[PDB]
RNA sequence: ACGGAAACGCUUUCUAGCUCGCUAUAAUUACCCAU
């Protein structure tokens, strides 16, 4: 197997800063299990085979499938999901159970069952013990909110 | 009793122990406790959780003792609230509220009760 | 010896108590949905200098530009030599230094009818066609809080005779803030800032403000 | 050319308005639905948000064809003065609704006044079986006169309309007299009068001589 | 005497010391004191608790002295109220009511009496 | 006679725009009690 390290930089950063900060970012991917991508930082070091079948195509499609087939949610809903995914107290499990159930009540009832298939699938991977699918969806929301940012 | 680890799954198991409307099976599993009744108890605690972050404990404990008035008065009438405070150990949790960390724990314990009420509703 | 540095002391005694928004974090489940910015070691309301700079600039931007500046860099040369400009290599290190305003009368609001220095305002919206409700709890500072305000001006040797032109601009920037709001939901109240006890003193030597404190009447 | 126009009307009640809040630690057998007070003086106030929420939602049935579902769907005569967040050029539009606090502090006194807020007992009577369910809500008392302080804001975009944008202000000061200024509104609660309006120019040297005389009809 | 810590459990122990209707065991444990009788005493105190939050103490103490009239007059007749004010130390609590904080404590002490009366009823 | 010397992570930037604590609600019911 192989192991990749990707680093997201702005324009006109020096390449000696580019190639080192991704050179010592695949070193974090040579220490996970050596079969791992590491994205943009020293964390997000997913196993590579797990990165495609459980982030890049499993979750990121279903996050793309929701917000491109609805109307009333948006980046504000995405941003408060990321903030509840970064911290993750035991209190934030219950606090997110209120936040997703409160938004069923607010939709227009022609999208409520569509949102209900989102929040029963979102809250499924948030509350676990393996701590695996949580940071996957913490990453899968980053790449979705990256690709939708207007100037 | 509730510590910083277990003040949520105690509150989750408390809401599940609330006996439902087993009568009148049209729209079943509704609770005898209602939403706007529970928010009256939360608005008590979710204004001390704000003032505890700003003020000290000793300049604030007069309103803390009045929670033991309110949680009994709101449960002394309209018995579905008494079903809450006996199952969710509210009056026992007010016995141990000696510090700001526990004041911010019980006021956060009530928010877990409102959360799982809305979730299992 | 044409380098001095003076300070406009003031007292921001406000009305329609203000909401300079702070941590837009995911709040608690029934608590304040939008708190204010606060000092950490005392948990008192502050008025930050950045909320005083951008607010007083855009009010002064509508007076002294002669064309609609689409950027803060496109402000005229009388704004950019006070508030600073980044695209000019000559108007960096802008002349004005604004410091964060803290509660002066924390003891005077004590022993009076108020207890906590922030009051929470309950503010539902009404849906237009279905008449629903969505309750807001916007924290804002109480009415007669007084804030110590200081306004370091730096007399560079390139200032020449512009020192008296700037004080026509800063006083007018302090006169627009007494008409417009200061931070937060200003078209619903929340502004009404009164600058009182306006006076200039020289915190660094060799300048005479004897013929200037009459402009701050 | 930039100018600010102030409207110092006086909001005098006839039926006592109830712009509520929620004192969270209220009492048993006391006011369980209070009005919002001034946090220091404990006088009842009228916020600008309850004014702006009743100016817009009563002018959205008169000056709005293709009736709006959201406030973002107001048909750009109403959005020009009340702000519109879903628009490139209508955000923060030209009106500031300052809070109307209280004026007659000692003219209500020497009529015979214990407290500035009365308490009304109200009793939801169950029709079947005649069950009683009392409630105690506060009201600002009858002859309370409030300080309406609407502020207009003139840019160089305003040209011909300036004066078109006051008939909507004059009718908003008229469509609300036919309604209630917030409250447990259906029963009394804010059948209010907007007495002795006066427009003045507080910045920029703009004339309001022809502007005042269309506010007296 | 009652401080900001103990003005509730004194009021809880006071209601438990009210002697019940030991006679007439059909529907037992009823108190000689009744609900609408107790609310007459609360409506006295739960209109000073409102006015103390708005007014000062010195412009308000005329109604405070009339509580000592009312709590004696309501207990001088219909002896079940005298059973309250001797057990719940009402007339002793009016001796120490010198400040707004204690005025808001006794008027809140009466609300704890109405709460546990409704709860143990 | 130090891979050294001199070098401010710094300039510009409003947590801001939109948002009614609103919705329904007769302080009322019952007719005795004490000797």
């Amino acid at each position: 197997t192989l192991s990749a390290g990707i680093g997201l930089f702005a324009d006109k950063t020096p390449i000696s800063l580019m190639a080192h900060q991704t050179g010592e970012l695949e070193e974090a991917a040579k220490g996970n299990e050596k079969d791992s991508i590491s994205l943009f930082s020293s964390d997000y070091t997913f196993k590579f085979d797990r990165f495609i079948t459980n982030v890049y195509d499993d979750k990121l499609e279903q996050i793309r499938y929701f917000f491109n087939h609805q109307d009333e949610r948006g980046k504000n809903f995405i941003y408060k999901l990321i903030e509840l995914l970064r911290n993750h107290d035991r209190m934030n499990m219950a606090r997110l159970a209120y936040y997703l159930t409160r938004l069923e009540e607010l939709t227009r009832e022609t999208d409520r069952d569509k949102f209900k298939t989102f929040k029963n699938l979102f809250y499924s991977w948030y509350t676990n013990k393996n701590d695996k699918d949580r940071k996957e969806a913490e990453l899968a929301l980053l790449l979705y909110i990256y690709e939708i940012r207007k100037d | 009793i509730l510590t910083d680890e277990n003040y949520v799954d105690i509150a989750e198991k408390a809401i599940l122990k609330l006996e439902r409307n087993t009568r009148n099976r049209k729209n079943p599993d509704a609770f005898f406790l209602t939403t706007s009744k529970l928010r009256n108890l939360l608005s008590l605690t979710s204004t001390l959780f704000d003032e505890s972050k700003v003020k000290e404990y000793d300049a604030l404990l007069d309103r803390i003792a009045y929670l033991r008035v309110q949680f009994v008065y709101q449960a002394g009438r309209e018995i579905a609230v008494k079903d809450l405070i006996e199952k969710a150990q509210i009056l026992e949790a007010l016995k141990e509220i000696k510090d700001r960390e526990t004041l911010q724990r019980f006021c956060r314990y009530m928010e877990a009760l409102v959360a799982y009420f809305k979730f299992y509703g | 010896m044409t380098f001095a540095k003076i300070k406009f002391s003031a007292q921001i005694r406000l009305e329609t108590g203000l909401h300079i928004g702070g941590s837009d974090a995911f709040a608690a489940i029934g608590a304040i949905n939008s708190p204010v910015i606060k000092d950490p070691i005392t948990n008192l309301p502050i008025i930050p200098g950045s909320s005083l700079k951008g607010k007083m600039r855009t009010l002064l931007a509508k007076v002294y530009n002669e064309k609609v500046a689409e950027k803060p860099s496109d402000d005229s040369d009388i704004l950019s030599r006070l508030f600073g400009n980044s695209k000019d290599k000559r108007f960096k290190m802008g002349r004005l230094i604004f410091r964060d305003a803290f509660l002066s009368n924390a003891d005077e609001l004590d022993s009076l009818g108020v207890r906590s220095y922030t009051e929470v305002k309950f503010e539902n919206t009404i849906d237009r066609i279905t008449a629903e409700a969505n309750p807001r709890q916007i924290e804002r500072a109480i009415r007669n809080s007084t804030f110590d305000f200081e306004l370091i001006y730096e007399i560079t040797d390139e200032n020449e005779n512009q020192v008296e032109e700037d004080f026509k601009v800063i006083r007018d920037g302090l006169k627009l803030l007494e008409l417009d709001y200061l931070g937060g939901s200003g078209s619903r109240g929340y502004g009404k800032v009164a600058f009182e006890n306006l006076k200039a003193t020289t915190v660094f030597g060799n300048y005479d403000v004897k013929t200037l404190n009459e402009l701050l009447t």
